């Protein structure tokens, strides 16, 4: 199983600065076969970038994603309220599936 | 427009069976490839099973690849995930999701219903 | 045998479409296709057919074949078991090609061996092969006076005869170059094709290099406006016969080497997971661009010789195979260093073909062993069975390199594996796969593998586009036929003609003869038998 790691816990910011995460892959993943989803705290998940670089539908396209092989990031260009949530990046290149350890952004 | 939602969860004994339920609505159920992703107590994120666009594919984690099953309802619009044996680390809230696109990913996902076990 | 061979990366997938894309089809068949057809009427049905039925179609081989790890007969055995007969015709499509899609190289050969020389032949006609007619075209605008250069090509390499009637003598010096090709394609394919490390940055890239040479020659010609607006504008007329819709149509099916078993064997070698969606347009585009800007080329020199000659661009050369034989020499006699052009052009015709052909011997190959793998084992069963098939190749282009072989040549051309058995081929498989094998099963296939639905062009494509493009044309074709005319003012004799509908029928038959003899050799009753035989079976 291609076991996916995310390398911050927890992480806490002002709501002035910018933030930075990263998904560390046991095997190197298509670049279009990873994806990220925010999962508010009380609610399902939802899709947040996908193919590394195309953000979603709903999302302020405040976030930006980079990577290939087996080592992948997110970025945020300046968090404000209501965007503390955990973040969860996702293999879809070969089954089983398997999604990141999860982190979640605080204050 | 799209919307979905599933049905079905309680308490059970260790070794119990239980079938949850995921109903659909706003696009047509017969295109689009459908997957249950389940989320333990601890918040952890753990894909369960896939079902192709029209059922002829399907595939298991490795964890649930002898106990679980799952199939469609295309007339009815309602996908249902079958549990032969609900052991003690298979509490967890089922979430229904819409992954047809590889590349795109679960880009819809349902309200979910949570499992217990005694 | 247990034991079954795969790419060994997605770059060898990709080399091997490339070179089995991009080679006489392209360089050769469309300038003529289109100096036939009137230029630019020719380019308005190519490109319906093209966005319409000619990538699906290449999309559908490739998916097919990565589908079901097998060759182009036995890949059937799992989408359709009753409707096997598309491998087999499909393979005496290759067959039929193979035996004479090695005679142009023949020819270049020929053309490769008389350039090491200090002047090239066709500079002027002082020499012997030569007619009392020929005037300079130099000087031919100052009762019949010819060029040079058409000289060369019919009296001494063709040594045309006055028709097929008269096949002539057996030229020596073409079946030595004959056998020279052909055991080349042996030593290379005895073993095995393969890339060879870092000869591919040389063979690969060279033939683009050099028609890009000549693009830019072709282009700085006196008369290189004139050629392309004969090549560009279209007459609309001419859209009133169904010649070029069935030539538009088939250049297409034959350039893209679909209708044959070659795209279906090279995708049996590729991961079933593997995406090859974005590959596949991409080699598509590049094939479909090669033939484009090649046009540019050919008729600007086509346009320079009008302008230079004083004859129209529809009278100034060969309607038929030979345009590029006497176009491009033609343009290579206004370069510096005529000797060393003509070699790397020549070089680069046999780089384009040997590659291509490769391609469809390898293929043939494996769809054939696939039949028979335990008889047919590696070692020395497939050395000797390659051997055999060569030989017999060897032997059946031996007919049409006579001085009448020429007229062998273009009936081949024009009936087998270039004409209507590829729109027979390409509507069954369309037919069988959107229809009875199910569009929405074999999307769920696509979806199960790439991890994308094919999407609304491409199953609307295998559905009716396809399907409306080829019964129309076939339609068009036999109900305003007109028969084979060789240069437009040869007419083929009638016994000839039913040669060329024989050799036609021997690869469009094996679809019916197949389906009975599949359903035949089922026992139960009628609706059993055909629902067995519709169902997959291996
Ligand atoms: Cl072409
Ligand atoms: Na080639
Ligand atoms: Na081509």
């Amino acid at each position: 199983e291609n076991v996916l790691t995310q390398s911050p816990a927890i992480m806490s910011t002002s709501p002035g600065e910018k933030v930075t995460m990263t998904c560390r892959a046991s095997s190197s993943v298509g670049s279009s076969y990873l994806h990220w989803y925010q999962q508010k705290s009380g609610a399902s998940p939802k899709l947040w970038i996908y193919s590394t670089s195309n953000l979603a539908s709903g999302v302020p396209a405040r976030f930006s994603g980079s990577g290939s092989g087996t080592s992948y990031s997110l970025t945020i260009s300046s968090v404000e309220a209501e965007d503390a949530a955990t973040y969860y990046c996702q293999q879809f290149s070969g089954y089983p599936l398997t999604f990141g350890s999860g982190t979640k952004l605080e204050m | 427009e799209v919307q979905l939602v599933e049905s079905g969860g309680g308490l059970v004994k260790p070794g119990g069976s239980l079938k949850l339920s995921c109903a659909a609505s706003g696009f047509t159920f017969s295109s689009y490839a459908m997957s249950w992703v389940r989320q333990s107590p601890e918040k952890r994120l753990e894909w369960v099973a896939e079902i192709s666009s029209g059922g002829r594919y399907i595939y298991y984690s490795d964890t649930v690849t002898g106990r679980f099953t799952i199939s469609r309802d295309n007339a009815r619009n309602i996908l249902h995930l079958e549990m032969s044996s609900l052991r003690s680390e298979d509490t967890a809230m089922y979430y229904c999701a819409r992954g047809e696109v590889r590349q795109r990913g679960f880009d819809y996902w349902g309200q979910g219903t949570t499992l217990t076990v005694s | 045998p247990p034991q079954r061979e795969k790419w060994s990366s997605k770059i060898d997938f990709v080399l091997s479409v490339a070179g089995g894309f991009v080679g006489l089809g392209n360089v050769w068949r469309f300038p003529y296709l289109c100096y036939k057809n009137g230029g630019g009427a020719f380019l308005i049905p190519y490109f319906i057919f093209l966005f319409g039925s000619g990538l699906p179609v290449f999309f559908l081989e490739i998916i097919i074949g990565q589908y079901t790890s097998e060759g182009g007969i036995t890949c059937w055995e799992k989408i359709c078991p009753l409707f096997s007969g598309i491998g087999y015709a499909s393979v005496v499509i290759v067959s039929l090609l193979n035996v004479y899609y090695i005679v142009i190289l023949a020819w270049a050969t020929y053309y490769l061996f008389q350039s090491f020389q200090k002047e090239l032949p066709w500079a002027h006609c002082n020499h012997s092969w030569n007619t009392p007619h020929c005037m300079e075209d130099t000087m031919r605008k100052n009762t019949n006076f010819t060029s040079p250069v058409i000289e060369f090509w019919e009296r001494n390499v063709l040594s045309l005869s006055p028709g097929i009637d008269h096949p002539g003598s057996l030229k020596w010096d073409l079946a030595l170059c004959l056998l020279l090709v052909w055991l080349v394609c042996f030593f290379c394919i005895w073993k095995g094709v393969r890339s060879t490390g870092k000869v591919v940055y040389f063979t690969a890239t060279f033939p683009f290099a050099m028609l890009l040479v000549l693009l830019v020659r072709g282009l700085t010609l006196p008369g290189a406006g004139a050629g392309i607006k004969f090549y560009l504008y279209p007459d609309i007329t001419r859209l009133e016969d169904p010649q070029v819709w069935i030539d538009a149509g088939t250049q297409i099916f034959f350039s893209y080497a679909i209708c044959l078993g070659a795209m279906t064997s090279l995708g049996s070698y590729n991961k079933y997971h593997n995406n090859v969606y974005r590959d596949c347009m991409l080699l598509g585009c590049l094939n479909s661009g090669t033939s484009f800007v090649s046009g540019f080329a050919i008729f600007s020199i086509l346009g320079f010789m009008a302008q230079e000659q004083g004859v129209d661009i529809a009278d100034v050369a060969e309607s038929g195979p030979g345009l590029a034989f006497i176009a491009y020499p033609k343009a290579v006699t206004m370069m510096p260093l005529p000797t060393f052009w003509s070699i790397l052009f020549f070089i680069m015709l046999l780089l384009l073909g040997l590659d291509s052909q490769f391609v469809e011997v390898e293929g043939q190959i494996t769809s054939l062993v696939d039949l028979y793998p335990s008889f047919l084992r590696k070692g020395y069963r497939r050395e000797i069975f390659i051997a055999f098939v060569c030989s017999i190749s060897y032997l059946l282009g031996l007919t049409m390199v006579t001085e009448g072989g020429m007229y062998v040549f273009q009936l081949f051309d024009y009936y087998a594996a270039s004409g209507v058995c590829l729109l027979w081929v390409a509507f069954f498989e369309c037919f069988v796969i959107a229809w009875i094998y199910g569009g929405n099963r074999f999307s769920e296939d696509i979806r199960d593998m790439i991890g994308f639905p094919p999407g609304p062009w491409m199953k609307y494509s295998w559905a009716v586009i396809t399907p409306v493009l080829c019964v129309g044309c076939f339609i068009f074709s036999l109900v305003k036929y007109v028969p084979l005319t060789y240069n437009k003012t040869y007419v083929y004799p009638n016994w000839a003609i039913g040669l060329g509908w024989s050799l036609a029928l021997s690869s469009m038959l094996c679809v019916p003869l197949v389906i009975v003899i599949r359903l035949c050799q089922t026992e139960g009753p009628f609706l059993v038998r055909v629902k067995y035989l519709l169902t997959p079976r291996e």
